[PDB]
C-alpha cells in the first residue's frame, strides 16, 4: 500500500506569555 | 503602573494586638505604624479608659467577632508566658491574661478544623522562628520589620503578586512529515 | 496544515509547581507561560491568601488528586533541598515544604510499582541532568525555555506525532519461475 | 534460650495514644495490653481527670515532649476525622482534637525534614493499608492483634533481630598451580 | 537517521504491522520507559529492527 | 602455602542486600556468613531502627553510594515481584521496595553506558538460571552457598587467579645449517 498517508507532527498554533504583576504600595 | 487604593470597609480594618512586655517597647512602634496607614489598631494600652471599665469583656468583644484580625507578637517572652505565666512567673497580670487570649485562639482553632484564617504571627526582633507556638507554624509568619509590607499587604487581604487571567487552551495545528 | 482543538476538560487543567527559591523569577516566568495558555498552575506565591489558611492542607490538596499534574522545577538548589534542607541548610521553610513534597511523590510513586503518571521534571535554565532525582530520569525530562512547546504538549495530554492508522497486511502476488 | 532485660528508664516508658472512637472498644484492650507489660499509656478515657481541667493543655503535654512515642491507630473513622472531621461532622468534639493531634504531629514532621522518629501507625482490624495517611506509610506499619510483640519490640527500642558483631576480614591463603 | 525512520515507519504502518516505536509511543514510554523498552525486549514473538 | 592480607578500607567494606521475601530465612545466614568473616552487611531486618526512621532516605543513602557493593538475592519470587509487584501481591510493601530499588539499579546501570561496577547478583538454592533479570546476565553470578568462597573474593575485590609478572620477550639463538 502507497505511504500516503504520512505521519504528521502536532503543533501549539497560537501563544502567548507575560503580564504578571507585583504589588509594591 | 496604574494606583490601586483598596476598597477594604472600616468594619474589616480592625486589628487586635496581644503580645507581652518585652517586646511592648516595639509593639509601641509597630502599632504607630500601623495606625499612619489607617488601621484601627485594639491594644490595652492606647484603649486603657475603655478598658477599664471591664477587661475580661473588653478582651471578648475582639475575641468573639471573627471580622478582627488578631496579630500575635513574638517574643522569647510569649511563649514563656503563653506556656506557664500562672506559675513560672510570679502571678503576672498581663502575662495570665496574654495565655487566656492564647487558650481562647486555641480553642478556636481546633474549632475550626485546625484552620487559622484571623490570628497573624509576627515574629519581632528579638525573637526566632523556635518562639512561634506550633498550630501558628502552620501559616504565613512575618518578621518585623523586616517584612512590614507584607503586613500591610495581608491586613488589606491584598495578594503581592497577581496572576494573569487563565487564557483559552492552545490550538494545535498538524503539518504531515 | 489543519487545525485541532482539544477536549482537555476542566477538571483535568490543574497544574502544581514544586521549585526551590534559586529558580523563582524563572518559575514566575513559567507560570505565566501555563496560565496564558490556560492552565490553571497552583503555586505558593499566588496562592498566598488561601495557603496562609493551612499550608500542609493547601498542599495535600493537590498531593491526594490523581489527576493534577505536578510540574517538579530542578535546579542545584532543588536537589539540595530535597536531600538535605533541614541539616546542611538553617532551617529554610520553603526547603523543608519542598522535601515533603518530594517525599511524599516519591511515595506515591513507590505504592504505584514505580510508575510516574503525573509528575513532570522540567530542567530550569541553570540546571543539569544530573540533578533530577534519580527516580525522575526514568521519564521525559523537560527543559526550560527550551521545551516549552513540548511542556505544553504534555499537559495538554496530546501525541507530538500522530501516527496514521495500522493499515491491512499486504497482498501477496504469485509468480511462477 | 537465654533471658534478658531492658534498661529502658522509666522516663521513656510513656506512651500517648491518639484514635477514633471505632476504635474505642479496640483500643481499651491495646491500652490494657500495653499497660500490662509495664507501659504507661497515656488516653483521655483513663486520664479523664487530668484533662478534664485543660484538654488542650493536656494534648500539647505529650506533643511537646520528644521523648514520648506517640501510637496512632488507624481506622476507616480515623482518616474521615482527620480529613473532614469539622464539616463531615455535627461538630464531634472528639474529631477535631484528633484532627488538631494530627495537624501537630504533621507539623513537627515536615520541621524535622520529614523523619519519623517517634509516631508509630498501628492498624486496628477493621482498617486497611489505604487508610494510614500517606506521610505515616514511610515507616513500620503495626498491625494489631496480628504484630503485637513486634509493637512491645518496637516500644522497647529493641531489634528483633540482633546482628552478629563483626569480624575481621579473612586471611588470604596462596598456592601455585 | 530519525527522518528515515519516520518514513520506515509510515511504510510499515501503512502496510499493517504496528510498529512500537519511541517517538510515537511517547505518552505511554513516558510512564516507565525501562518497562516500556523491556516489554519488547522479552517478548520473543515481537520481530526488533536494528536501523543501521 | 603463603599468607596474604588485603589493604581494604574500611568505608569499602559496606554491602547492601536486596532479596525477596522467599529467600528470608536463607538470607539471614547469608548475611551472618557475610557479617562473620568482616564485612558490615546492610539488610532492612538487621537496619529495623534506622530504617524505620526513614525507608526511602535509607534505601537511598546506599542507592546513591557508588562504593557499596549491592548484592542481589535471586529467586522466584524475586523476578516476580521485580516485574509485577504492583499489581499481583494485593499491594506487598516488600515486593514494592525491591522493585523500586531494581529499578534504581537499572537506571544506575544504563546511565553509566550498561556497564555492572558494584552489583552482584547471587543464585539462593531455590532458584535457577532463569530467574536473573536479563540486564544482570552479562557479569558473573554466583550460587549460594555453592561459590560463597568466590563471594567473599569478590567482595574483598581480589582476584581468584594471580598471573605471574610479564617476562621479557625470549631472546633468538641462530644456528644456522
Amino acid at each position: 500500500a502507497e505511504e500516503g498517508a504520512l505521519v504528521a507532527a502536532v503543533e501549539p498554533g497560537p501563544l502567548a506569555d507575560g503580564a504578571a504583576v507585583r504589588l509594591a504600595l | 503602573g496604574t494606583l490601586k487604593t483598596s476598597n477594604l470597609p472600616e468594619e474589616l480594618r480592625k486589628v487586635f494586638i496581644t503580645y507581652s512586655m518585652d517586646t511592648a517597647m516595639e509593639v509601641v512602634k509597630f502599632v504607630n505604624f500601623l495606625l499612619v496607614n489607617g488601621f484601627q489598631t485594639a491594644i490595652d494600652i492606647f484603649e486603657d479608659r475603655i478598658r477599664g471599665i471591664d477587661i475580661i469583656k473588653w478582651m471578648e468583644r475582639y475575641l468573639r467577632d471573627k471580622t478582627v484580625m488578631i496579630i500575635v507578637a513574638i517574643s522569647p517572652k510569649y511563649k514563656q508566658d503563653v506556656e506557664g505565666a500562672e506559675s513560672q512567673l510570679d502571678e503576672d497580670e498581663h502575662g495570665l491574661h496574654t495565655k487566656y487570649i492564647h487558650r481562647m485562639m486555641q480553642i478556636e482553632f481546633i474549632k475550626q478544623g485546625s484552620m487559622n484564617f484571623r490570628f497573624i504571627p509576627v515574629l519581632f526582633p528579638n525573637a526566632k522562628k523556635e518562639h512561634v507556638p506550633t498550630w501558628l507554624q502552620n501559616t504565613h509568619v512575618y518578621s518585623w520589620p523586616k517584612n512590614k509590607k507584607n503586613i500591610l499587604l495581608r491586613l488589606l487581604r491584598e495578594e503581592e503578586f497577581v496572576a494573569p487571567p487563565r487564557g483559552p487552551l492552545p490550538t494545535l495545528q498538524v503539518v504531515p512529515l
